[PDB]
């Protein structure tokens, strides 16, 4: 009867009890330990967008993706990342990862200029660079014919394909980069289907660029073909990602450190190693985790 | 208070009923969190479940203490209904002895 | 230099007609490197079309730019009175940037014969030792005319200097002033001075003479 | 507003050193390239060069490379056309202009939009001299303006009363190196001599304001 343990009921609070068991885990380390052996993917001074597009300012296997909240390094060229939040949701659960030259810069684009598709808004070692995973396609000496490259998924895995749509500030810019004044874009997959046209307008100098680039993405199921029809403004893919999805994987946005420790349960506040069914540490959890509660103790 | 060992069948069936009631209430909360799949935004739901989880604990604790109380009275009622020591644990043998002691006292 | 040669030399159009201006380059140049400019008399140039076809900042719908091969065109639907000026083309591709020859857009009107007059030198100018004679050609069309100074049948060249006024705002007619700069020593040797005027408005190339001193 | 304000009219004898300004107003001067276009009297437009005021780099035309120096001061938002030593051939009209280019930084140039008012540069040994104004008897009557330097000469009839049928011809530089013009008016033969016809001529630089009446 020696134990001073206390339980609570609907009617009266703080009642001393002999035999009683806890349910809540309040204790944790400030460390972001590797989940079940496998190390996480930390993107310091970079966000998912920058890493996935191939921003020059910025590993295959990981347990979870870490991002510094302070990290703003993503779209070097100004624009709008379409369904970016929806892309994070899809990239939450990711085991394997193969980056491959879907449409290699060498062969794939022969009736177009691939080498002049670089800007100062996207620098790397002082040089005018661009995103490594996608080519900015411009006219091959005053002649931009209708391009129509198509990829057929042979990887067996879900293939993530990213591409851009350049919106020139002046009408003259469209006529100097693609020449075709009434240019269109089309991306056809079994699940994805959208037509694009450039929104020619002078916008504020964001990263000292008057024009903008919208960044679009889709997944291609194995066996399915993704077609790319364009007469201008398309920023074609170079590298795509054949990925194998995991279950217990997510995205942590925390400034907490990461150490060589192992953990069964991981939260942005820190790792947890408990047999308890409930936890009051943090609502975001990765792996076999005790369901979050706001309670003091249970 | 001093005892740390007592009828084994009574405590054995109590320990078993408790441990099973414990695994079931954890299950009942885990299935209730899944049931509270009714989707400041996520914080709205958060406040709901946290009280519902606390509610089940306060409710099953009320049922546990009332269950123990019911077993104590029923153990006394087993001995009281029967009326050396192992015969009570597992009246006509000592019925004649009692009348001699009841008459001399009354 | 990528020699830009504009066609025609001058455009004679009525206010309301449609202008079409050509600019043929020595070698092939980028469309986006070509531009059209309008210069009014005694005014800085104006940008009309830039990047070959793009209309400039605050230019009406009538002004349009076209290009195919080496031709390069500036087309105006309605020629407003304001539109009558000198039109230049320019390439910005291979350095140096070259400007075209320049086509003047003039108000079309009926052939006007000049009002030819001869002015004797002032007697105040005689006191200096160098006296000049002027052959005024008032209000005529087109600007295309020629004056020949005749000093006693002998046609004089070099001493003469010519000047012309732009198209008139009221009657769309040009005027010429030829000045015959001569010394007093050579002036006393001769007596009769004339100027032969040759123009489209004239039936016969008439000459107008003056006798020294005597009326 | 978006305007370029160039330097005032300049007259200097050959050999001398002259530098003419061009002030960018109401815009980011350093963003857009500034060029220079010469116009010789009775000739076509000649392109001289261009400067990116932020990069302070110059690209001269072969006809002007070495001879003239194009300077730029992004801080004062002013471009210059500095002359090492003046030639008699440098007697021309000089314009500066804001160059139109691609917003992606590729090097495509579309022409030049904002233009300066035009700097009038005279390069002659001649020196300042007033005009020897002489009348011309009439039918129209004349008014000769002979031998003067530099160029601005304003001609008006009856102190600015007679405006109809007035023809003031452009000036021409003589063999001597002095400019000379003529001024006429198509007057009717109905009131000749009876009507007082005054020919007011004024030289702004030399201040030689000679007003002579035309007598028949
Ligand atoms: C635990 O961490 C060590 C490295 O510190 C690693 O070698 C081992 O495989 C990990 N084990 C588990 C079960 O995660
Ligand atoms: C608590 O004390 C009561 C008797 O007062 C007894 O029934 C119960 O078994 C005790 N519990 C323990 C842990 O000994």
């Amino acid at each position: 009867n020696n134990s001073t343990d206390t339980v609570d009921t609907v009617l009266e609070k703080n009642v001393t009890v002999t035999h009683s068991v806890n349910l809540l885990e309040d204790k944790h380390n400030g460390k972001l330990c590797k989940l079940r052996g496998v190390a996480p993917l930390h993107l310091g001074k970079c966000n998912i967008a920058g890493w996935i597009l191939g921003n020059p300012e910025c590993a295959s296997s990981w347990s979870y993706i870490v991002e510094t909240p302070s990290s703003d390094n993503g779209t070097c060229y100004p624009g709008d990342f379409i369904d970016y939040e929806e892309l994070r949701e899809q990239l939450s659960s990711v085991s394997s990862f193969e980056r491959f030259e879907i449409f290699p810069k060498t062969s794939s684009w022969p009736n177009h200029d691939s080498d002049k598709g670089v800007t100062a808004a996207c620098p790397h070692a002082g040089a005018k660079s661009f995103y490594k995973n996608l080519i900015w396609l411009v006219k091959k000496g005053n002649s931009y014919p209708k391009l129509s490259k198509s990829y057929i998924n042979d990887k067996g895995k879900e293939v993530l394909v990213l591409w851009g749509i350049h919106h020139p500030s002046t009408s003259a810019d469209q006529q100097s980069l693609y020449q075709n004044a009434d240019a269109y874009v089309f991306v056809g997959s079994s699940r994805y289907s959208k037509t694009f046209k450039p929104e020619i307008a002078i916008r504020p100098k964001v990263r000292d660029r008057e024009g903008r680039m919208n960044y679009y993405w889709t997944l291609v199921e194995p066996g399915d073909k993704i077609t790319f029809e364009a007469t201008g403004n398309l920023v074609v893919p170079r590298y795509a990602f054949a990925m194998e999805r995991n279950a217990g994987s997510g995205i942590i946005i925390s400034d907490t450190p990461v150490h060589d420790c192992n953990t069964t349960c991981q939260t942005p506040k820190g790792a947890i190693n408990t047999s308890l069914p409930f936890q009051n540490i943090h609502p975001i959890t990765i792996g076999k985790c005790p369901k979050y509660v706001k309670s003091t103790k249970l | 208070t001093g005892m740390v060992d007592a009828d084994l069948k009574s405590t054995q069936n109590a320990i078993d009923e408790i441990t099973n009631k414990v695994n079931s209430v954890i299950e009942k909360m885990n299935t209730q969190f899944t049931a509270v799949g009714k989707e400041k935004v996520d914080d709205g739901f958060l406040d709901i479940w946290t009280y519902n989880a606390e509610l089940l604990v306060l409710l099953e604790n009320e049922r546990t203490l009332d269950y123990h109380d019911s077993n104590v009275k029923n153990l006394y009622e087993k001995v009281r209904s029967q009326l050396c020591m192992e015969s009570v644990k597992n009246y006509p043998k000592y019925s004649e002895e009692a009348k001699l002691n009841r008459e001399e006292i009354d | 230099e990528i020699v830009l040669t504009q066609s025609p030399g001058t455009l004679s159009l009525s206010p309301g007609e449609g202008a079409t201006l050509s600019c043929r380059a020595s070698q092939s140049v980028d469309s986006s490197s070509l531009a059209w400019y309008q210069q009014k008399p005694g005014q800085a140039p104006r940008l009309l079309i830039f990047a070959g076809s793009s209309r400039a900042t605050g230019i009406p719908d009538r002004f349009s730019g076209k290009t195919s091969g080496t031709d390069f065109t500036l087309t105006i639907s309605r020629l407003e009175p304001e539109d009558f000026a000198v039109y230049y083309c320019q390439q910005c591709g291979n350095s140096p940037w070259t400007f075209g020859q320049g086509t003047k857009v003039e108000i079309k009107r009926t052939v006007a014969a000049p009002s030819v007059f001869i002015f004797p030198p002032s007697d105040e100018q005689l006191k200096s030792g160098t006296a000049s004679v002027v052959c005024l050609l008032n209000n005529f069309y087109p600007r295309e005319a020629k004056v020949q100074w005749k000093v006693d049948n002998a046609l004089q060249s070099g001493n003469s200097q010519e000047s012309v006024t732009e198209q008139d705002s009221k009657d769309s007619t040009y005027s010429l002033s030829s000045t015959l700069t001569l010394s007093k020593a050579d002036y006393e040797k001769h007596k009769v001075y004339a100027c032969e005027v040759t123009h489209q408005g004239l039936s016969s190339p008439v000459t107008k003479s003056f006798n020294r001193g005597e009326c | 507003e978006v305007q370029l304000v160039q330097s005032g009219a300049e007259v200097k004898k050959p050999g001398e050193s002259l530098t003419i300004s061009c002030k960018g107003s109401g815009y980011s001067f350093s963003s857009y390239w500034i060029g220079w276009v010469r116009r010789m009297p009775g000739k076509g437009l000649e392109w001289m060069g261009i400067i990116n005021p932020r990069d302070s780099d110059t690209r001269y035309s072969p006809s002007f490379q070495g001879q003239v120096t194009i300077s730029a001061d992004k801080s004062i938002s002013t471009a210059y056309l500095q002359w090492s030593s003046l030639k008699a051939s440098d007697t021309a009209m000089y314009y500066c202009a804001r160059v139109v280019a691609d917003r992606e930084g590729f090097g495509y140039y579309y022409g030049m939009d904002v233009w300066g008012q035009g700097t009038t540069v005279t390069v002659s040994s001649a020196s300042t001299k007033g005009p020897s104004v002489f009348p011309l008897a009439p039918a129209a009557l004349g008014c000769l303006v002979k031998d003067y330097f530099p160029e601005p000469v304003t001609v008006s009839w009856n102190s600015g009363a007679l405006t109809s049928g007035v023809h003031t011809f452009p000036a021409v530089l003589q063999s001597s190196g002095l400019y000379s013009l003529s001024s006429v008016v198509t007057v009717p033969s109905s009131s000749l001599g009876t009507q007082t016809y005054i020919c007011n001529v004024n030289h702004k630089p030399s201040n030689t304001k000679v007003d002579k009446r035309v007598e028949p």
